[PDB]
């Protein structure tokens, strides 16, 4: 279960599309960005992941 | 054992279905995989002699035979009493009724201390009119619509609806019948099933039982399976006639000369009777031997006594 | 019966009003149920008997099968349906079929 | 009823049912092989361009402004009618998954 940074060394890139409530562009007090642009279940799961 | 001069290793198959092919693959499962494979060699057991099947190993010659038929409860379904006669109307439109009633009894308790009394009447008279019509009509729907529909008992009235589910169990040759049937009502009852394969599909025919018991659910059975199963309880009844007929093998692979004695051991012992006399046996048929209207009776009952007590 | 003869009665206790106001009224709006009862008892099997046609085409048989419908064996008939394409006429025969002899 | 199964609205061509395109649902009546869901297909290849949507927020539209019927996935039905509460799911899954 070490396997947690074993993997940390590394990039991929992640796909994905738009759909309540899975993923969905963050809101916005302040213009966005990036992998933060956006919110949903799939997306507060990759960070889980 | 004793006839062929043979000895037997009792085994279930393990993943506990009768079996039929899979959809795409062209394989068998249940039993019938291993008497293909041959993994065994006797299936003594609650066996259905389809074409396919016998086109894949070999069965006994048919000695119980039997036909696909339906079972499903009794119900024994009744709700009589005054908690029925509502029905037609509202509880809560029944109760206004007498706040509606004494509105006129306590205006004319008032007029007196007739054209006034009378040209409201009718706005009594007329107004309970609306009522009592509308009791009727809202009666009538009530009956009509819940009679138009039902009882049936036929596979053919199961087709007519959606409203009685229904099914076998998985590999059942009797589904598989009935998915490999070409027949306006059967054709129509298999698309039913497989739509909703999971709640009509069960383990076995004693989980199935339950269905009947846990809900308005009818189920398709093989038909010595059936009256027995009713016999052991008196909650559930059996459905129209025969689907089909067929009977119970011996299962052997294909042309596998084991048959060949019990081609011939089986009949004696029932052509002299011993299997009846054993179908008796296990097959004990011990037990199970094969309104509204009142609901205001008692409010009939009600005002009657309610005068007794009114001068004396 | 009953009913209509235990209200009846009272007149015998009467001779050997509010009295009789409930009475009848109690009685007309029971009374005035039984009808209404009959009414639509009625008109729930009066309706239910202008459902039934019962058959007038070929599938009108062809999808109840409750009824027997068979044709002369080795004659055209029997070789339509077999040999033939229709929808309902293959369905039509699959039901002898199912049935053979 | 009106409705309470797929076969409901199989039967009846009086109400717009599709799916988003592109979606397993789109392939699986496409593919699929039981009558109904065959039947239920060729309907929506009968009106392509018109019953499919590409978004289901999209045919979640279709809904709320015309009569559609839409084959949406569960977990997202079971939500769509959490928040927006002028809906409904009809009967069963179809397809466990
Ligand atoms: C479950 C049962 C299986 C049936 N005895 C068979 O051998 O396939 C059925 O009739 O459907
Ligand atoms: C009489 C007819 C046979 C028909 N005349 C024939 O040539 O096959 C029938 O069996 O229905
Ligand atoms: C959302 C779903 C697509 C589905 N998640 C897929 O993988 O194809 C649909 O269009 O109905």
């Amino acid at each position: 279960a070490n396997i947690t940074d074993s993997l940390s060394n590394r990039s991929l890139i992640v796909t994905t599309i738009l759909e309540e409530p899975y993923v969905l562009f963050k809101k916005s007090d302040k213009p966005l960005y990036g992998n933060d642009r956006f919110e949903g279940y799939c997306i507060d799961l990759l960070r889980e992941l | 054992s004793t006839i062929l001069g043979f000895t037997y290793e009792i085994r279930l198959v393990e993943d506990g279905k009768y079996g039929a092919q899979d959809d795409v693959n062209g394989q068998w499962n249940g039993m019938v995989r291993e008497l293909i494979d041959h993994k065994a060699d006797l299936a003594v057991a609650p066996l259905t002699i389809t074409y396919v099947r016998e086109k894949v190993i070999d069965f006994s010659k048919p000695f119980m035979t039997l036909g696909i038929s339906i079972l499903y409860r009794k119900p024994n379904g009744t709700n009589p009493g005054v908690f029925s006669f509502l029905n037609p109307l509202s509880p809560d439109i029944w109760m206004y009724v007498l706040l509606a009633y004494l509105g006129v009894s306590v205006v004319l308790f008032v007029i007196a201390r007739a054209l006034s009394t009378r040209i409201v009447g009718g706005i009594w008279w007329f107004f309970t009119l609306i009522i009592i019509s509308s009791y009727t009509a809202n009666l009538a729907a009530f009956l009509t619509v819940e009679r138009m529909e039902s009882p049936i008992d036929s596979a053919d009235d199961l087709a007519k609806q959606t409203k009685i589910e229904y099914g076998a169990v998985e590999d059942g040759s009797t589904m598989t019948f009935f998915k490999k049937s070409k027949i306006s009502t059967y054709d129509k009852m298999w698309a039913f099933m497989s739509s909703r394969r999971q709640s009509v599909l069960v383990k076995s025919s004693e989980e199935g039982i339950q269905r009947v018991l846990t809900s308005d659910y009818a189920l398709l059975m093989e038909s010595t399976t059936i009256e027995f199963v009713t016999q052991r309880n008196c909650n559930l009844t059996q459905i129209g006639g025969l689907i089909d007929s067929k009977g119970y093998g011996v299962g052997t692979p294909m042309g596998s000369p084991y048959r060949d004695k019990i081609t011939i051991a089986i009949l004696q012992l029932q052509e002299e009777g011993k299997l009846h006399m054993m179908k008796e046996k296990w097959w004990r048929g011990n037990g199970c031997p094969e309104q509204n209207i009142g609901g205001i009776f008692i409010v009939l009952a009600a005002g009657l006594v309610l005068s007794v007590f009114v001068a004396v």
